[PDB]
RNA sequence: AAGUGGCGUUCAGCCACACGAGAUCGAGCAAUAACAGGUCUGUGAUGCCCUUAGAUGUCCGGGGCUGCACGCGCGCUACACUGAACGGAUCAGCGUGUCCUGCGCCGACAGGUGCGGGUAACCCGCUGAACCCCGUUCGUGAUAGGGAUCGGGGAUUGCAAUUAUUUCCCAUGAACGAGGAAUUCCCAGUAAGUGCGGGUCAUAAGCUCGCGUUGAUUAAGUCCCUGCCCUUUGUACACACCG
């Protein structure tokens, strides 16, 4: 059986048919660690085959301080899934994929010199991971709350639509702007 | 000394080296800091036992090191304030006095070619501790 | 129990909530290095707050803090060593630090030395380029 | 109105001042009819499934 | 904020913290209004007794749980 | 035993005299060791192109490669030969 | 009966000495699960967890590594161990067992048997690095 | 762009795949022609002018180029817990060396001292680099963040450091809680982090030229902006709109 080591990769379903192809989890992209370095920044649609646990790891290295520090963010995601499995008995991999389902803006606005336009299925998961890691990062900038706790809370609130996640508040903000500018 | 975790090895070897109350432990172990690039003295009171356990472990892996080598092994980054940080060697007298302390225990002798190497007695004592950490894990 | 939130050591409020090794650093003339060595000579557990100390242990720290050479502290560790007037190696404390810092500035001024005139003129004295920096 | 689910069939070209929106003719999956054209933001290719929040206007 | 436990705070730690989903020196420091130093050493005592377990221990991340 | 050191700046002329040395000594029934090729040395000199300070920070890189080959047995211009014992 | 296959990261050259015997896998004399980076411990165990310990229970592997960094040696060790077993199953076992091992290691990650040619680019004048400028 | 599929005047080529160490790798070189671009302070390259012995020659002292209400331009360090420290462990490459440096002693450090090796794949050197990793305390806190500004001492370089050459130790602990209008660089081992080496160098890196280390987000698109190029068009311009 292929696992992260304790958390199984199977039984992880994807609700949205759109993001089902652009989320690499089950039966083909299951690895023990979110760190393979498979040259996914080579062609146009290579990052779509990269596992979302590694893309979540790559997006946590966002500052001049964290650049080139991935083994740290692997430890952060490793500890975040411990808190996720501890707070909610469900599979932490299921919480992360459910977070992308709710943190993906379906429509966006473009500036004309606005106009509501659709969002590609790859830009949804691209922006969902970007919004999730941005919320957990700002939540731990000046706080005793560690990053593994902020990432866990950012993911459990996004997977439930609690409207407290920084990604959910930004995802609904981008949609209500396109709703009035369509 | 291999086949076990090297971080718990130096902690158990220092406990054996402290329980065997024969180490030198110079008088200035409370005032000195281990390098010019360090800001504070070691937090641990028995830092001379921790460094001696780690020093004899490096001689097991790479003999003929000497004081100049252990000064480079225990070196690190030196913050220069508003200037970029560089590498800085450790303390020479601390590395020299900790080498002579191991020689008083007959675990280290002068290497004929270069500096100092490990003795058959020190190689035996290090393998005994290496067996205790394996059974205790 | 019997905790002291604010200790009064050498007319200086020491925060009892901080650790013993760093709460002393609030005293002028002592830093993170001199505080640890003084608390190392006097056998006191460093894993306790400043307010957790007894009144007897605090007074013992003040003795070593004001008399470092008596308790086997080398001369290279003192901030006021080899004085120009009396040559007495000592550690100037909170009140004695400003009296010493002000005195040598007056000595460098009454002799009309360069480093004394730069202090009176309110300028950089260690050769810094003041063309683009030091603008308050 | 429900959230319609369409599938990309043909990528026409790049629209917008800076070419940020891709003009794609996206048909629905419930039936072969309604091969509407949409403007999509982001990397799109033939075979993508779009989540159309509003499917009345073509634009 | 609090550096040393009090009778009203120490009893608050021993009765409801072992009933938390996530037990961490950071989450117990925010609700008990204690500093991280006291919150970290306090959870080590509950681990020795048996009121709490240990999920994963690290340098800057120690995760406890309930029995 | 004689060790012949061969150092030159051009590999073609350096291996030309190296092959003639091995072939010239192999006919004399002398057991020779093959040509040991020392790691090449590149003399880097990165200078400023402009003779003043107005250039757009354009530097020019120079190289002077020195190939070294030794022959242990029991000449063209640009090749240095030095025999030992 | 032994082979010596090398795995190359950026500058980490790890050479595995796959020799017949028992299930011994050591790196510079130290066991495989004793390498200092514990975060990348599963990356070193991928050839063993995928192929199973029964395939390694007949060969000793002693990897010697030098060059590169901590992470580069990790990917070079797991590549040397992956290719040393393939080269062993090619010269001393039937070719059918070699394809039974290659198809498992290639389908998971091609970097276990094929080294990537990515190397650091030369710095250009007028900039802090290869691409970036002042 | 060899094979396969697709798109194409089924052309030139493009896209997607199989195979494979790779399916646009990084410099160098670089046309016609132009600048009133830089350089007389690189030249025993040089015209002319000027100074020529109370000298603008030349040497030796001392000072200056470091001078500081200020307005800007490249940078470094930060504003932390994705962290500072303390300790453990564990990995480079480029390159230099008549000066580079190894060992045994002295010292807290910076140093000193004797014995040595290397004109070098030989010795420094298995370059035990840093970030990183693993423990340990610190716990919105201008704080164990930040180490600017100053005091008192120890050394080293040199003929000589005061306007602190550098360096070490103790103490002093400032602004700075991601930064206005604006604006820069960048598409893969790239950005960024991290340290090393070379050049300068008696003393010597916050610069620069290289090197490895860790290693991404986004993008495979467009004339919207800003830059040039070309065609068409107009000219009383042709020293060419600085007309």
């Amino acid at each position: 059986i292929k696992l992260f080591g304790k958390w199984s990769t199977d039984d992880v379903q994807i609700n949205d048919i759109s993001l089902q192809d652009y989320i690499a989890v089950k039966e083909k992209y299951a690895k023990f660690l979110p760190h393979s370095g498979g040259r996914y920044a080579a062609k146009r649609f290579r990052k779509a085959q990269c596992p979302i646990v590694e893309r979540l790891t790559n997006s946590l290295m966002m500052h001049g301080r964290n650049n080139g520090k991935k083994l740290m963010t692997v430890r952060i995601v490793k500890h975040a899934f411990e808190i996720i499995h501890l707070l909610t008995g469900e599979n932490p991999l299921q919480v992360l994929v459910n977070a992308i389902i709710n943190s993906g803006p379906r429509e966006d606005s473009t500036r004309i010199g606005r106009q509501a336009v659709d969002v590609s299925p790859l830009r949804r998961v691209n922006q969902a991971i970007w919004l999730l890691c941005t919320g957990a990062r700002e939540a731990a900038f000046r706080n005793i709350k560690t990053i593994a706790e902020c990432v866990a809370d950012e993911l459990i609130n996004a997977a439930k639509g609690s409207s407290n996640s920084y990604a959910i508040k930004k995802k609904d903000e981008l949609e209500r702007v396109a709703k009035s500018n369509r | 000394v291999k086949d076990v975790n090297q971080q718990e090895f130096v902690r158990a070897l220092a406990a054996f080296l402290k329980k065997s109350g024969k180490l030198k432990v110079p008088e200035w172990v409370d005032t000195v800091k281990l390098a010019k690039h360090k800001e504070l003295a070691p937090y641990d009171e028995n830092w001379f036992y921790t460094r001696a356990a780690s020093t004899v472990r490096h001689l097991y892996l790479r003999g003929g090191a000497g004081v100049g080598s252990m000064t480079k092994i225990y070196g690190g980054r030196q913050s220069n304030g508003v200037m970029p940080s560089h590498f800085s060697r450790g303390s020479k007298s601390v590395a020299r006095k900790v080498l002579q302390a191991l020689e008083s225990l007959k675990m280290v002798d002068k290497d004929p070619s270069g500096g100092r190497k490990l003795t058959p007695q020190g190689q035996r004592d290090l393998d005994r501790i290496a067996g205790q950490v394996a059974a205790a894990s | 129990e019997k905790f002291q939130h604010i200790l009064r050591v050498l007319n200086t409020n020491i925060d009892g909530r901080r650790k013993i090794a760093f709460a002393i650093t609030a005293i002028k003339g002592v830093g993170r290095r001199y505080a640890h060595v003084v608390l190392r000579k006097a056998d006191i557990d460093l894993s306790k707050r400043a307010g957790e100390l007894t009144e007897d242990e605090v007074e013992r720290v003040v003795t070593i803090m004001q008399n470092p050479r008596q308790y086997k502290i080398p001369d290279w560790f003192l901030n006021r060593q080899k004085d120009i007037k009396d040559g007495k190696y000592s550690q100037v404390l909170a009140n004695g630090l400003d009296n010493k810092l002000r005195e040598d500035l007056e000595r460098l001024k009454k002799i009309k030395a360069h480093r004394g005139l730069r202090h009176f003129w309110g300028l950089r004295v260690r050769g810094q380029h003041t063309k683009t920096t030091g603008r308050r | 109105q429900p959230i319609k689910l369409a599938r990309v069939t043909k990528v026409l070209g790049r629209t917008g001042s800076q070419g940020q929106c891709t003009q794609v003719r996206v048909e629905f999956m419930d039936d072969s009819n309604r091969s509407i054209i949409r403007n999509v933001k982001g990397p799109v290719r033939e075979g993508d499934v779009l989540t159309l929040l509003e499917s009345e206007r073509e634009a | 904020n609090l550096v040393l436990f009090d009778k009203a705070t120490y009893d608050k730690l021993c009765k409801e913290v072992p009933n938390y989903k996530l037990i961490t020196p950071a989450v117990v420091s925010e609700r008990l209004k204690i500093r991280g130093s006291l919150a970290r050493a306090a959870l080590q005592e509950l681990l020795n007794k048996g009121l709490i377990k240990l999920v994963s221990k690290h340098r800057a991340q120690v995760i406890y749980t309930r029995n | 035993r004689i060790r012949i050191t061969l150092t030159s700046r051009n590999v073609k002329s350096l291996e030309k005299v190296c092959a003639d040395l091995i072939r010239g000594a192999k006919e004399k029934n002398l057991k020779v060791k093959g040509p040991v090729r020392m790691p090449t040395k590149t003399l880097r000199i990165t200078t400023r192109k402009t003779p003043c300070g107005e250039g757009s920070k354009t530097w020019d890189r120079f190289q002077m490669r020195i190939h070294k080959r030794l022959i242990d047995l029991h000449i063209e211009p640009g090749v240095e030969v030095e025999v030992t014992i | 009966q032994s082979v010596q296959v090398f795995g190359r990261k950026k500058t980490a050259t790890a050479v595995a000495h796959c020799k017949r015997g028992n299930g011994l896998i050591k790196v510079n004399g130290r066991p495989l699960e004793m390498i200092e980076p514990a975060t990348l411990q599963y990356k070193l165990l991928e050839p063993v967890l995928l192929l199973g310990k029964e395939r390694f229970a007949g060969v000793d592997i002693r990897v010697r590594v030098k060059g590169g960094g901590h992470v580069a040696q990790v990917y070079a060790i797991r590549q040397a161990i992956s290719k040393s077993l393939v080269a062993y199953y090619q010269k001393y076992v039937d070719e059918a067992s070699k394809k039974e091992i290659k198809d498992i290691l290639i389908q998971y990650d091609r970097t276990l048997l094929v080294a990537d040619p990515r190397r650091c680019e030369s710095k250009k004048f007028g900039g802090p690095g290869a691409r970036a400028r002042y």
